[PDB]
């Protein structure tokens, strides 16, 4: 996002009816931390929500 | 053969930083738990820190909580110790030890115990030694033995070695542990017990060597009057 | 934390004697206690782990016992290389603490010390320092009292001492006492003497010197 | 017994293994499992726990 929302107004974008490919974001080294609770990050490609 | 060769110790001013290293060879470094333990000069043992393989399960003693940071290494297999905000009370010899608390619940103890590195927290600067002889009384009739020695003064840091007459005279050589003075510089005295009748005939030359400064001194002792 | 009242702080025994060093605990630490042997200038060496199991590569004369909150510890046969200071280290609750340590030395026959005084060397005078050293050589027990007298006045606060560790050959100690004063103060006094009191001497022995060999 | 004031921690559980264990298998290796495409090479860095 060109500009991120503030914590006093954090943004909540609703995502549905699409395919979410998490492998590019997961492999991307630009993130400082990527912590997933409940499911392992490598099975999200099979699971559905 | 297990070998914990330690390095990185030295002289640091109070409030400075210093990194210690503890290389490992002869065993699986990544499968053991490593510790740091220090001992103040002339005092008892005090634990410092411990890291059980993971880079997050690090634990420190209450006296160094917040100031000391522990870290390890893969590949070449070495152990590190980050020291911050040092005080005069932090002067001690730091040892890196082993530990297999991971799986083994029998060898919970520190299997090896490295040789240790000396860290001194002081603002004093490195300085070479000054040597003075210890002359006897010439009219000494208390016994057939007279005491002679050489006083090595104001050296920093340790250690020193003492020889006599290029090895031709080694009988009765006694080296005393070094002591600290109020001036902030260390002192040491090395003496020899000899027959009194050989003072005026045999030439007594004491040899002092200091590896950190590569200084060698030869001094002869002659009775007074 | 866990506190250890390791007692006695020091004890004397002879070659072959049986040695026991007690190491207490705080809260039923079971058998998570270790024992260490340390020699001067040397790294600590494991002696008994889990309060009963001897380490490999250690001679069988060393043995440990005890569990819970009391640890007995038993030495069978003293050997001249066994002179050291022993430390008990708790390894239960987040292992932090060691023991204060007990110094175990060989009991011997009381030996009178040799008392001598060193006047300052002429080479030391051109550097501006004068040191007066008194030597306490080959005495036992370690208990000894040093009385410095200058002009028959008892001295205090101007002398430093140093004690050698237990010797490997005869297990006897050596002591050096050093008195320091300036060259200007050297010229302002006449009598320099050190007095040594020891168990092997019925009365203390005084060694005296007069500056300028008077 | 095993609840010490100050924190018992002498007990570990394998958290990130590769595949499911066979029956009655005893695994003792402590190699750094890679949590991503980038190999760890031992480095306990990102995607490496």
């Amino acid at each position: 996002a060109t500009r991120f929302a503030s914590v006093y107004a954090w943004n909540r974008k609703r995502i549905s009816n699409c395919v979410a490919d998490y492998s590019v974001l997961y492999n991307s080294a630009s993130f400082s931390t990527f912590k997933c609770y409940g499911v392992s990050p490598t099975k999200l490609n099979d699971l559905c929500f | 053969e297990v070998q914990l060769v330690e390095s990185g110790g030295g002289l640091v001013q109070p409030g400075g930083s210093l990194r210690l290293s503890c290389a490992a060879s002869g065993f699986t470094f990544s499968s053991y738990a490593m510790h740091w333990v220090r001992q103040a000069p002339g005092k008892g043992l005090e634990w410092v820190s411990a890291i059980w393989g993971s880079g997050s399960n690090t634990y420190y003693a209450d006296s160094v909580k917040g100031r000391f940071t522990i870290s390890r290494d893969n590949s070449k297999n070495t152990l590190y110790l980050q020291m911050n905000s040092l005080r005069a009370e932090d002067t001690a010899v730091y040892y890196c030890a082993r530990g297999r608390d991971l799986a083994a619940f029998t060898k919970t103890a520190f299997d090896v115990w490295g040789q240790g590195t000396l860290v001194t927290v002081s603002s004093a600067s490195t300085k070479g030694p000054s040597v003075f002889p210890l002359a006897p009384s010439s009219k000494s009739t208390s016994g057939g033995t007279a005491a002679l020695g050489c006083l090595v003064k104001d050296y920093f840091p340790e250690p020193v070695t003492v020889s006599w007459n290029s090895g031709a005279l080694t009988s009765g050589v006694h080296t005393f542990p070094a002591v600290l003075q109020s001036s902030g510089l260390y002192s040491l005295s090395s003496v020899v017990t000899v027959p009194s009748s050989s003072l005026g005939t045999q030439t007594y030359i004491c040899n002092v060597n200091h590896k950190p400064s590569n200084t060698k001194v030869d001094k002869r002792v002659e009775p007074k009057s | 934390d866990i506190q250890m009242t390791q007692s006695p702080s020091s004890l004397s025994a002879s070659v072959g004697d049986r040695v026991t060093i007690t190491c207490q605990a705080s809260q039923d630490i079971s058998n998570y206690l270790n024992w260490y042997q340390q020699k001067p200038g040397k790294a600590p060496k494991l002696l008994i782990y889990d309060a009963s199991n001897l380490e490999t590569g250690v001679p069988s004369r060393f043995s440990g016992s005890g569990s819970g909150t009391d640890f007995t510890f038993t030495i069978s046969s003293l050997q001249p290389e066994d002179i050291a200071t022993y430390y008990c280290q708790q390894h239960d609750a987040l292992p932090w603490t060691f023991g204060q340590g007990t110094k175990v030395e060989i009991k011997r026959t009381v030996a009178a010390p040799s008392v001598f005084i060193f006047p300052p060397s002429d080479e030391q005078l051109k550097s501006g320092t004068a040191s007066v050293v008194c030597l306490l050589n080959n005495f036992y027990p370690r208990e000894a009292k040093v009385q410095w007298k200058v002009d028959n006045a008892l001295q205090s606060g101007n002398s430093q001492e140093s004690v050698t560790e237990q010797d490997s050959k005869d297990s006897t100690y050596s002591l050096s006492s050093t008195l320091t004063l300036s060259k200007a103060d050297y010229e302002k006094h006449k009598v320099y003497a050190c007095e040594v009191t020891h168990q092997g001497l019925s009365s203390p022995v005084t060694k005296s010197f007069n500056r300028g060999e008077c | 017994l095993d609840s010490k004031v100050g924190g018992n921690y002498n007990y570990l559980y394998r958290l990130f293994r590769k595949s499911n264990l066979k029956p009655f298998e005893r695994d003792i290796s402590t190699e750094i499992y890679q949590a991503g495409s980038t190999p760890c090479n031992g480095v306990e860095g990102f995607n490496c726990y």
